[PDB]
């Protein structure tokens, strides 16, 4: 399900096909408190970004999506599949990750 | 955004000036006693194009100054039935040719009389 | 204003 | 392997996939110019049976394109054929290049 | 499977199993769609003088 | 040198409410003044939250969409003369939903927002060109006794229908002047099975077209067939280029020496073509 | 395109413009082209019925497919050479509508003779070829007759292959290109209107006018008569034999399994 913001909409002019957009922490906190969700409730929520670039003077436009952007409490992922179960006594146990 | 205006035998020439704080497209309106107010002419912000009332075609001309932020309106060949209070007013949306009265912050105007 | 004649004997069309 | 084909100077068209007969059409041939000198060329649609050209014939339009820019020319041609009609546009260039 | 039958059709089903058969017919109808915008409406008027080349 | 005024309103109470983006496109060879748009943007009571301009194409981003008539205008300058006359385009997209757009057309200040078409029926046709031949060969010096009328009719540039028609009245519908009139004699036809004398035929010409046709006079009409038909069944015919129009002279206007043996030749042509028709 | 196949029966209806605008030598060129045209089809040995009609102001049915001689090569060519340029002396105009209407009356009589629901009318695919300058000037617009012949054969997307119409101008003729387009309406991407100078260009274009891939009865000696085609298509019997000696010799196919 999609739940959009209000007042966060940024319009910018492209320069050499590149444009940088950033949001301050203060405005993000204002958006969360206006929506009344709470910062602590971003355990698995995905930040949604939509692009509506229009090429002038052509007039045509297309969209883009950024669904794959999670809110996580750790910067790293751990894999524990390769390490073997069923330890053997008397031999050096090996851990793989 | 305030308007200040300042400044007679029939058939002569005359010069009324309206000065404004903001560079805008203020036009001119007239109101004779006992009747509703009507326009005479208008000009855009740049000042390179104008419009005139059908009764004053080819007789009155608007000019604007880039520096002093005012308008130059010349009234050569005055008409005896042209006596009224002349107003200077505008808006802030560049809605040129907005003939019906929805200009804001109308000026307080100057009475001018024409004697035959 | 500006105006000028233009030369076109043939131009490879794209289809 | 990427075999990038490019023409330094070209025109691009995007005909809408569906155009109802008898209904007004807006046709927008856009000029792309990556050259280094300002070009003053002509655009005209060839007179074709089954279509009402806005000018109703081979009537030329003049437009100057500055270097590294684009310049579109609007066209209003309402279709009058039965099933499909071929359309070709010509962007003829000046003596300078 | 496609077929070209423009009239009344016959069915001669045979088999112990039971199932659902549905038929789709596609054709054009008299259009009724409005040509005027319904939700948002934009109108633009241009005033002044425009210079044009030798025409008319 | 040309002033513009885009205007916007929203019906509302649909759920789509919000900001809108404008896609107004000027004519060919125009470009708006950056200073004017900047002045509109800089005001505290701002209506143009953001703008951008590259030649003809100008974008307008509106933060609030008024329900009633409340809009903004600006000015544009020309640098290249336009090579044709045609309406331009303008579109509005919902900011949160580009699909639900609204395309609108606008034309030159002295022109219409749609092209001149006569279709009004199952078949559709259009009427761009130069209407009035206004040819009177007898009163000028270009007439000849060679007999090129048959060449014009049946060889090049070829003509379909043949009628001599007496005008009743002059009428005007849309941008088209209608000539309600009565047929005098049928000369030739290709598809009009209902052709006969004392019938109703309608001839149409653009209002911009400066043709003069005085009602009450008998004119000769030759041209290409139409495809529009009248409201009462009779096919209607259109005046354009390649259309042959003439006013026949009278006896006092045929005895004279500057058209002697030429008016008679024209009458002989009319009779021959009405009887024999085209050849080869 | 004309489907050259064993299934079904073919009708070719060749319409000859005898208007005074077309000179006598141009009509002779038309007859020469017609001679090669009818020779090419009958070389495939398929069920084809050929009818020829000449028209200047009225249609003259020099041969009818209803007659059984329409399937005979000799009768058709004899009737082709029986045509005279002076047969239309009284009427020298251009009346294409009359010719198309004669074709329609022909078709109506044929379906009356054979039957509406009979397969003898179903299997048949009809092709009509116009050799004319196209400068029609009376009789009415031929496009209405073109539409008229469509419903009598029920022409739509599903029966597209059953009708083929072509308008080609051959010879030293002042050809009106616009007129040939309406009569020779384009189907898919295949052209139906052509302007050519001589019988040889028409020979090549008519080689591209045939779809001989449909039939497989594979009689010998059917090469390809187009320089456009590949060499193997020109000599389909040509085969390649390499023994152990590593040398290459050649051969000719004479049956499905004999070299
Ligand atoms: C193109 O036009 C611009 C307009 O300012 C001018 O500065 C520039 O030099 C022009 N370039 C050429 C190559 O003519
Ligand atoms: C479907 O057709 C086959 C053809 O061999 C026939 O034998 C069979 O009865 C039909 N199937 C059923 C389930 O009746
Ligand atoms: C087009 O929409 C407008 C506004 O809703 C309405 O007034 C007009 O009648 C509509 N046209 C048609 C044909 O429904
Ligand atoms: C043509 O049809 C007939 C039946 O009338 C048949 O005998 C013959 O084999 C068919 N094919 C030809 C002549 O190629
Ligand atoms: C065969 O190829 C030549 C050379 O490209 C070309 O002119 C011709 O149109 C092609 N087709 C025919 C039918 O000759
Ligand atoms: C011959 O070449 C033509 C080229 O148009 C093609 O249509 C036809 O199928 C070919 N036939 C054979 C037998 O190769
Ligand atoms: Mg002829």
């Amino acid at each position: 399900k999609k739940t959009f913001f209000r007042g966060l909409e940024s319009q910018t002019k492209l320069v050499n096909g590149q444009s940088h957009i950033s949001l301050s922490k203060a405005e993000f906190q204002d958006a969360l408190e206006k929506l009344n969700m709470g910062i602590t409730d971003l355990q698995g929520l995905r930040l949604y970004v939509a692009a509506a670039i229009i090429e002038s003077p052509g007039g045509e436009m297309e969209e883009a999506e950024l669904t794959s952007w999670y809110f996580v409490s750790s910067p790293f992922s751990l894999d524990l599949s390769k390490t073997k179960r069923h330890l053997v006594p008397g031999a050096p146990f090996l851990l793989q990750a | 955004v305030q308007l200040v205006e300042s400044g007679v035998q029939a058939g002569g020439s005359l010069r009324l000036s309206c000065v404004a704080s903001e560079r805008t497209y203020m036009a001119w309106f007239r109101q004779a006693p006992g009747k509703e107010r009507e326009f005479v002419a208008a000009i855009t912000s740049s000042g390179m194009m104008t419009e005139y009332a059908p009764s004053v075609k080819g007789r009155f001309t608007i000019s604007r100054d880039n520096a002093k932020n005012t308008v130059y309106l010349q009234m050569n060949s005055l008409k005896p039935e042209d006596t009224a209070v002349y107003y200077c007013a505008a808006d802030l949306r560049q809605r040129f040719g907005e003939r019906v009265t929805e200009y804001d912050y109308w000026g307080q105007g100057t009475q001018v009389t024409v004697s035959s | 204003q500006e105006e000028d004649l233009i030369d076109e004997d043939d131009i490879p069309v794209r289809s | 392997v990427q075999l990038r084909v490019f023409r330094e100077f070209h025109l691009h068209l995007r005909l809408p996939m569906s155009v109802r007969r008898f209904e007004q059409l807006e046709l927008r041939p856009v000029l792309y110019n990556y050259l280094d000198k300002n070009l003053t060329v002509s655009v005209h649609v060839s007179p074709v049976e089954g279509l009402c050209l806005a000018g109703g014939g081979g009537l030329a339009q003049q437009v100057l394109v500055p270097a590294g820019s684009a310049r579109p020319v609007a066209f209003s041609v309402v279709p009058t054929a039965a099933a499909a009609v071929s359309l070709k546009v010509v962007a003829r260039g000046s003596f300078e290049f | 499977l496609q077929f070209s039958l423009g009239s009344k059709i016959n069915v001669k089903v045979g088999g112990n199993s039971k199932g659902t058969l549905k038929v789709l017919r596609t054709y054009n109808v008299l259009d009724m769609k409005n040509t005027t915008c319904q939700d948002l409406q934009i109108e633009v008027t241009v005033k002044g003088h425009v210079e044009y080349t030798m025409e008319a | 040198r040309v002033h513009y005024t885009v205007c916007i309103w929203r019906n509302g109470k649909v759920g789509l409410s919000g900001m809108a983006i404008a896609d107004v496109t000027l004519l060919s060879g125009f470009h708006a003044l950056r200073a004017d748009l900047e002045k509109l943007t800089s005001l505290s009571d701002r209506y143009v939250s953001h703008f951008e301009t590259e030649g003809p194409h100008v974008l307008l981003y509106f933060d609030s969409v008024p329900t009633s008539r409340e809009c903004v205008g600006f000015e544009a300058v020309q640098e290249v003369p336009v090579g044709l006359v045609q309406p331009a385009s303008a579109t509005l997209y919902d900011y949160y939903n580009p699909e639900r757009r609204c395309s609108v057309f606008y034309g030159a200040p002295s022109k219409s927002r749609l092209l001149a078409t006569l279709c009004s029926a199952e078949v559709c046709q259009c009427a761009e060109g130069k209407c009035p031949r206004q040819r009177r060969a007898l009163e000028r010096g270009l007439q000849d006794e060679d007999g090129y009328r048959m060449k014009f009719a049946c060889y090049y540039p070829r003509v379909e229908y043949g009628f001599q028609v007496k005008v009743l009245r002059e009428d005007s519908r849309a941008a088209f002047r209608l000539f309600e009139t009565k047929i005098t004699q049928v000369l030739h036809f290709t598809k009009d099975v209902k052709a006969a004398a004392n019938q109703m035929r309608n001839f149409l010409v653009r209002a911009s077209c400066r043709l003069r046709l005085e009602p009450g006079k008998e004119y000769l009409i030759m041209g290409l067939d139409g495809a529009t038909y009248d409201l009462e069944g009779h096919p209607q015919y259109l005046l354009d280029s390649n259309s042959w129009i003439e006013e026949m002279p009278s006896e006092r206007l045929c005895r004279s020496t500057r058209q002697r043996a030429a008016c008679a030749q024209l009458n002989d042509f009319l009779q021959e073509y009405g009887t024999q028709g085209c050849q080869v | 395109k004309i489907q050259i196949q064993r299934s079904g029966h073919l009708n070719l209806y060749l319409l000859l413009d005898c208007s005074q605008s077309v000179s006598e030598n141009d009509f002779l060129i038309f007859k020469e082209s017609a001679s090669l045209m009818v020779d090419r089809i009958f070389s495939f040995e398929i069920n084809v019925s050929v009818a020829i009609i000449t028209f200047a102001s009225e249609p003259k049915v020099l041969m009818s497919v209803l007659n059984d001689n329409s399937r005979d090569m000799t009768e058709v060519i004899s009737s082709l050479e029986n045509a005279n340029y002076k047969d239309h002396e009284n009427g020298t105009g251009t009346n294409t509508y009359a010719a198309l209407n004669s074709v329609y009356l022909m078709m109506n009589n044929q379906m009356r003779l054979l039957g509406m629901e009979t397969m003898a009318w179903q299997e048949i695919r009809h092709a009509i070829i116009l050799l004319t300058d196209g400068k029609s000037n009376m009789g009415g617009s031929p496009k209405t007759a073109v539409d008229h012949i469509r419903e009598i054969l029920n022409i739509n997307q599903k029966r597209n292959d059953y009708l083929d119409i072509y308008a080609i101008g051959v010879g030293k003729l002042d050809v009106d290109w616009r007129e040939l387009n309406e009569l020779g309406s384009k189907k898919d991407g295949e052209r139906h209107a052509f302007i050519l100078q001589d019988t040889k260009a028409l020979h090549q274009v008519f080689e591209h006018m045939l779809d001989v891939s449909k039939l497989t009865d594979t009689i010998c000696g059917v090469g390809n008569m187009s320089a456009n085609a590949s060499d193997q298509e020109r000599t389909p019997w040509h085969v390649t034999i390499k023994p152990k000696s590593q040398e290459t010799c050649r051969g000719a196919l004479i049956s499905d399994q004999w070299v």
